[PDB]
């Protein structure tokens, strides 16, 4: 998954000066991925999205949106309810993660050296 | 033949003596001596069209 | 396999109140109540052994139902096993 | 209230229950609900919900104890199972844990995860001794 | 019980092309079948006959 | 296949939801169906494979 | 013994030998990886000028990775093997 | 036809198919041997009610 | 369609028609379709005892095949089977797609540094898992005790005082008993030092089962390949180039019921 | 002129009509690779909840239950391999088909019966006979996939042609 | 390629509420998922003829409908045959729950105040249609602490 | 239907009057193996049933040697066709089989010691053949008129189908009245002989 906002405020230099400059994230994806652009009636049922990185299954969009009716359930996780029945499938999947395994990689400003490129 | 008309009279009419379970049962029962008679009536139309085979057939 | 869809006879009535048939699975089976029962590796009682000399209650029945002369200690009694901090060791 | 069955209340809940007369003469008194009501209801609509906070502080409101799911079932076996040391696991014996004796070229019974017992449970089978006996601490029963 | 196991018969001479699911019935640690197991037992018990 | 036991085990197997299988005409001439004929579509070659795929699916309706 | 070349069943032709039939495709991720693997008659005969390639599970890795063909008989992972240092678009 | 050194150490119950019917029949895989037929019932005196329910044909 | 093909009007469009599910149609909730739906490390291998579990000439056709049962009654068709069954792909490859194959935990082989050799990890997602193991029996333990949960349960109280008979279901403790401190040492308020559950060394194991001279050897074996030079058998090749042997050295001795 | 082999024993591992665990072969079939060539056809194609092996074509049941051959109507020489998974459910009904049979209080004409077949199927489908031998027209075999598309038939199958019955 | 085989399902009634249980993955390949959509309670939308106002008569064609396909929907959810044996659908029962569309129990966060309980329900209602008792349901407790 | 799996044997409606066991007559419903029935089709003696020719059918006459008897099965020719069929199916039963024998014979005659009954033919017709018969039809030999079959190897004797006059049965089968039952007396010791 990728967890992606279509406008990100990076910050640039004007004059020796830093000002805020919205960027469009937006035309960064279709950029990395131009299969989105080519759209066939099957696409989005295809296996794989994006023959480059098949890794990639879903785009997460973050934009705080202010109309009314939310995103259809074509495009919206449901994120509330009982998803199951029986048992909530979460607490028996987390009987078997470990308090030692990964939960972030935290991108390295100066690695110790060409390895280490993130901390987990 | 009216397994359907059947249960809606036991529905609105029984369902407090008649356990449903004589129904599915009497349901059972009623669609095999059906059938057998079919295959026994067709064995004795066959014993006379010369097919004639034993009792263990 | 392609599953159960192309759903059930795509009958309906008031009646609909005759078939079970649940998938052989779903009729204590994928009601999951016990066939761990066959399949889970065993806790074993306590095991006498030459220098562990754990008692079993399992046994002593197979000895405390026995017709013999010359009786048996009662169980509790037979045991080596169970006031100063809720009493001493 | 955990226990409530609509009609069984008939038997003695002096006994059962105990109660005063006036508290269960709503329930199972002479006059009571359950001698208005017939066997069989009119009209069945069942909701389902979901555990929140106020269950928990329900339980202290009145002063007895949650009670909690169980670990599950299976879950706990792929664990004791997946936390074997493999040597545990080949095959570790002449005999199978049931009697058989494993010769080789079956791939199958190259995996021996019960362990065998040669010397034990002549007992069982032949003296009347019961199945009872047989059985570990969790309930399962071993295999001789 | 004393199973004399042993290793896959052909797990280092011929691997390109075998079938895929029986290069590895070369990694078990199979008993040898117990018409083997007496013979090599044999030359062991005579410590002390009779 | 190689199970919790063996002499050696191997790491993890890829999930098949990645890189798929596809459900092609053996080359073996046995193992190919009856109607198939020898696809002789004289075509442009298109070089991106999602634009090669799309032409495998009718989807006009 | 002598007899070193068999004679019974000396079968016509023979698909693991032929001049590059049998090609250990090992990993162009430099994890010395390799999977053997016979080119079928769609290589076996010369339609590849270029060198095999083919995208296989590099089980080291846990990832799909390139294999590029090569001799099956050699060390895998020898002092040509080595990638140029770079320093990647991340970090400062 | 039945012939072959395993049908001889099969059919007595020679080396490891020493239990060799592994699955005879006393066991179900199904239902473990319990009758399916709810006790549980919302009100007693309807617990005789789902008594005579039919498990196969 | 009338005019010859010159499709002008009524160009967009209708949108289909919707198929419609039946929610009462549906099976009941099936608490055994509720576990194995998600996908994990797996299941058990179905046996304890090997009876019943299911052969190894049949794994590759499987996946959600527990539930009794083509397109028709069969003839398989030798195509799509012998077509799929192996594929021109599938064959020449070494790790098969994770079928039902009770092998390591793979749940724990994706979360695990691949950094670390095989037969070092495979003896250290077990001593993860073997940790998991006694977390998941002490939260069993400690919660059926309506105790707080304690992780290092103190092998005194484990057994929880002759392991109570869990008194002959479970419940929580009061809130008041709960807090994040779940070390005994740090619950009450022994020594305190931490240390980690397992030691990752990102060593690569030197015996594959496949390399003929591979091992550890003795600390007085014939280190790998010794006296060997290079060649096969060539420690006997290097026989004449010895000075001075002993009087009774490796001589002729043709494997004749060797 | 040469030499030959001995022709292995290619014959049932099981009773049929018994109950059958999964790590037993059901039947190990000749892959009647007439000489080692790459084409055969099973004598025992699979049934119910019984798969196949791809390579040596042995039948090994899929889920524990009592096993079976079903000898198909039209052709007796091309069988399959039933197991039908629950062992009660025949066991139950054999010890009561065999306990009515014995006060003679049973019926011959059972579905069952071995010699009896050859009548059943005609008693309920009378012809049978023309449902499989009817010959169909290259249109109706490929259902205009515009109807498809309409949603009017469920899903297009255009290579399930052939009625094994 | 179809609409057959692509698309949505779509539940012809969703007294089960059976969306927030039958989980499927959205198809689409952007997936909006903000903050904000924490709060909102998916219900499912409101169905328009709704149940809980018919009359059960024995000649309402509605009522027929309504009567099966409750009795459908228990036979589902292992309650009609076991639990309640012999169920006479009589009556068009709807236990309407004072309901505020809640997701969780809290204070008035502006007005740092306790929430009033909601009075007890006068009126059947859209809004109170998904806090009523149905074809098996849900409800977030929140709701049904009244 | 498919290539692999094809119908052992098929429905016909013969319209000729073919002699052999495969054979029919004119316009009865005979389920004939696949292979010959296949070369009938096309030789035009037999059709597949067609509604059509469940009512009548262009039968042949060897008079004028062409498809012109019109031969109309009604109830009345369907109990007929019956009468016509299980008397021939008797007929081709017994004269297509080949009955034998398991028996003593110590001696040098090649005599069996025990000779044959006509109980004992009737007994191995019910037996293998299951042709249920009255054995006072089995007419013997000259030979073995006397005393039984007696003789080892090859016997024949013969069996008379009495009733096949208003069948009106002949050109059809060898032998209207008769038809030869062919035993064979494959000598064997006591363990697997009887008598």
């Amino acid at each position: 998954h990728l967890v992606a906002r279509e406008w990100i405020n990076v910050p640039e230099m004007k004059q020796g000066e830093l000002v805020e400059r919205n960027m469009h994230f937006w035309d960064t994806i279709y950029n990395v991925i131009p299969e989105l652009g080519l759209s066939y009636p099957g696409q989005k049922f295809q296996w794989v999205h994006s023959q480059e990185f098949y890794y990639l299954k879903k785009i997460i969009i973050t934009d705080h949106n202010m109309n009314l009716l939310g995103v259809t359930p074509m495009r919206k996780m449901l994120v509330w309810g009982p998803f199951s029945y029986y048992e909530q499938r979460l607490r028996r999947l987390s009987a078997l993660l470990h308090p030692d395994d990964p939960v972030l990689a935290l991108e390295d400003p100066n690695p110790a050296m060409e390895d280490k490129l993130h901390i987990t | 033949s009216r397994r359907e008309a059947l249960y809606t009279w036991w529905h609105n009419a029984g369902m407090n003596v008649i356990p449903l379970g004589v129904l599915q049962h009497l349901e059972l029962v009623s669609r095999d001596i059906v059938a057998q008679n079919a295959r026994k009536s067709y064995r004795i139309e066959q014993h006379e069209r010369g097919i004639l085979r034993t009792p263990e057939m | 396999m392609a599953g159960h869809f192309n759903p059930t006879p795509q009958a309906n009535s008031l009646a609909a109140t005759h078939y079970a048939h649940t998938p052989e699975l779903r009729h204590m089976a994928d009601g999951a109540a016990m066939s761990l029962s066959g399949q889970r590796i065993p806790l074993l009682k306590p095991t006498l052994s030459k220098w562990s000399r754990q008692l079993r209650s399992d046994i002593y029945d197979e000895l405390l139902k026995l017709p013999l002369r010359y009786a048996l200690h009662d169980f509790r009694t037979l045991q080596a096993h169970i006031h100063a901090s809720s009493g001493l060791s | 209230r955990s226990n409530y069955r609509l009609h069984s209340a008939l038997t003695k809940q002096t006994g059962l229950k105990m109660p005063p007369s006036a508290s269960t003469a709503c329930l199972a008194s002479l006059r009571s609900v359950e001698r208005a009501i017939p066997a069989d209801p009119c009209a069945v609509s069942f909701f389902t919900t979901k555990w929140d906070i106020q269950v928990q502080e329900y339980y202290e409101k009145v002063g007895l104890p949650e009670p909690a799911a169980p670990v599950d079932e299976e879950i706990e076996a792929l664990l004791e199972f997946h936390a074997m040391r493999p040597e545990k696991l080949r095959v570790r014996a002449r005999h199978r844990p049931d009697g058989s004796v494993n010769m080789g070229d079956d791939p199958n019974f190259w995996a021996q995860a019960l362990p065998t017992r040669a010397m034990d449970g002549s007992m069982q089978r032949g003296l009347g001794w019961s199945r009872r006996t047989t059985m570990g601490a969790n309930g399962v029963p071993v295999v001789y | 019980s004393r199973v004399w196991v042993a290793l896959g018969g052909k797990m280092r001479r011929r691997r390109i092309g075998r079938q895929i699911d029986v290069k590895d019935m070369r990694y078990y640690w199979r008993p040898i079948e117990p018409q083997y197991q007496r013979l090599y037992m044999s030359r062991l018990r005579i410590k002390d006959h009779s | 296949v190689l199970n919790k036991w063996a002499a050696v085990t191997k790491s993890a197997p890829p999930a098949a939801g990645l890189r798929p299988l596809a459900r092609t005409v053996s080359p073996n001439p046995k193992l190919r169906p009856a109607d198939y004929k020898v696809p002789y579509v004289l075509r442009t070659f298109i070089k991106d494979r999602h634009s090669s795929e799309m032409q495998h699916i009718e989807n006009r309706g | 013994r002598l007899k070193k070349r068999m004679v019974g069943f000396i079968p016509k032709v023979i698909p693991r030998k032929i001049r590059n039939n049998m090609v250990a495709l090992r990993s162009e991720a430099n994890t010395g990886h390799m999977e053997g693997y016979i080119k079928t008659e769609a290589e076996r005969l010369d339609a590849t000028g270029r060198k095999l390639q083919k995208t296989m599970w590099d089980p080291v890795l846990q990832r799909y990775t390139l294999m590029k063909e090569t001799k099956v008989r050699g060390p895998f992972l020898t002092k040509s093997n080595i990638a140029r240092k770079v320093d990647f678009p991340v970090g400062a | 036809p039945r012939s072959g050194v395993e049908w001889h150490n099969r059919m007595r119950n020679r080396n490891h198919y020493r239990h060799w019917p592994w699955a005879r029949w006393t066991d179900d895989p199904v239902r473990f041997h319990q009758d399916s037929v709810c006790h549980r019932t919302v009100s007693a005196l309807s617990t005789v009610a789902n008594n005579g329910a039919p498990e196969w044909d | 369609m009338l005019y010859g093909g010159s499709r002008v009007q009524y160009l967009v469009q209708p949108p289909f028609t919707l198929h419609k599910i039946r929610s009462e149609n549906l099976p009941p909730p099936s608490l055994y379709a509720e576990r194995h739906d998600l996908g994990l490390e797996m299941q058990l291998p179905r046996d304890m005892h090997v009876y019943n579990s299911i052969n190894m000439a049949i794994q590759r056709q499987v996946g959600g095949d527990s539930s009794t049962l083509g397109g028709h009654a069969d003839g398989f068709d030798m195509g799509a089977f012998f077509t799929e069954q192996h594929h021109p792909e599938r064959h020449h490859n070494s790790s098969l797609p994770y079928a039902k194959h009770d092998t390591n935990n793979v749940l724990a082989m994706r979360l695990f540094p691949v950094n670390v050799g095989v037969r070092a990890r495979t003896e250290a997602i077990r001593i993860r898992t073997d940790d998991c193991l006694q977390r998941l029996r002490d939260a069993d333990l400690c919660a059926k005790m309506r105790l707080p949960l304690e992780h290092p349960l103190p092998l005194s109280r484990r057994s929880q005082y002759a392991a109570i008979h869990r008194v002959r279901a479970a419940a929580h403790p009061p809130p008041s008993e709960l807090s994040i401190v779940t070390r005994p040492v740090d619950r009450l308020g022994a020594s305190q030092r931490w240390l980690p559950l397992q030691t990752l060394k990102p060593m690569g194991h030197n015996w594959s089962a496949a390399t003929r001279s591979s091992g550890v050897r003795g600390p007085h074996m014939q280190l790998m390949q010794e006296r060997l030079d290079q060649k096969g058998f060539g420690w006997k090749r290097k026989s004449r180039s010895l000075w001075q042997q002993d009087v009774a050295t490796a001589g002729f001795r043709p494997h004749r019921y060797f | 002129q040469a030499g030959s082999p001995r022709q292995k024993a290619k014959l049932f591992h099981v009773i049929p009509g018994t109950p059958v665990t999964p790590v037993e072969k059901l039947k190990e079939q000749r892959r009647r690779f007439g000489q080692d060539r790459y084409s055969r056809q099973p004598e025992y194609r699979p049934g119910r909840n019984v798969r196949m092996d791809p390579n040596t074509f042995t039948l090994y049941a899929t889920t524990k239950g009592v096993m079976t051959i079903r000898t198909s109507r039209i052709n007796p020489s091309y069988k399959w391999l039933d197991v039908e998974p629950d062992i009660q459910k025949v066991y139950r009904s054999r010890c009561m088909r065999a306990a009515l049979q014995a006060r003679g209080k049973a019926s011959m004409m059972v579905a069952g019966n071995v010699h009896y077949r050859a009548e059943l199927d005609h008693v309920t489908e009378p012809h049978w006979r023309e449902r499989v031998m009817r010959v169909p027209k290259a249109t109706e075999r490929f259902q205009d996939p515009n109807y498809f598309t309409r949603g009017l038939v469920p899903s297009l199958r255009p290579l399930s042609r052939y009625s094994y019955e | 390629l179809s609409d057959s085989m692509f698309e949505y399902p779509v539940y012809e009634t969703e007294l089960d509420t059976p969306q927030l249980f039958n989980l499927t993955p959205p198809p689409d390949f952007f997936i909006y998922w903000n903050a904000t959509d924490f709060d909102r309670t998916a219900y499912p939308p409101v169905p328009e003829d709704d149940h809980r106002v018919l009359v059960p008569s024995s000649q309402s064609p509605r009522w027929i409908e309504h009567r099966a396909r409750l009795l459908q929907y228990l036979r589902k959810h292992e309650i009609m045959p076991h639990y309640v044996p012999h169920i006479h659908a009589n009556v068009n029962l709807s236990v309407v729950f004072p309901g505020q569309y809640n997701t969780r129990a809290r204070l008035t966060d502006e007005n740092g105040d306790k929430i009033p309980p909601p009075p007890a329900q006068t009126k059947m209602t859209p809004r109170n249609f998904w806090f009523t008792a149905h074809c098996g349901n849900y409800m977030e407790l929140t709701d049904v602490q009244q | 239907m498919a290539p692999e799996l094809q119908l052992e044997y098929i429905p016909i409606i013969f319209t000729r009057t073919i002699l052999g066991p495969q054979g029919g007559f004119a316009g009865e419903e005979r389920l004939i193996k696949r292979e010959v029935a296949q070369k009938y089709m096309s030789e035009g003696n037999a059709v597949t049933p067609s509604a059509e020719f469940h009512q009548g059918v262009w039968c042949y006459n060897p008079d004028s040697e062409q498809y012109d008897r019109f031969v109309e099965r009604n109830a009345e020719f369907l109990d007929f066709a019956a009468r016509k069929r299980q008397w021939l199916d008797v007929y081709w039963r017994v004269n297509t089989g080949y009955l034998l024998f398991g028996r003593q014979s110590w001696g040098q005659g090649w005599l069996l010691n025990c000779p044959l009954r006509k109980k004992d033919i009737a007994q191995k017709l019910w037996e293998q053949y299951k042709v249920r018969v009255d054995p006072r039809l089995i007419e013997f030999r000259e030979k073995d008129r006397r005393t039984g079959i007696q003789d080892l190897g090859h016997n024949w004797c013969w069996l008379y189908l009495p009733g096949a006059e208003e069948l009106a049965i002949d050109r059809e089968v060898y032998d209207n009245k008769r038809v030869k039952v062919r035993m064979h007396i494959r000598k064997m010791s006591s363990y697997g002989a009887l008598y």
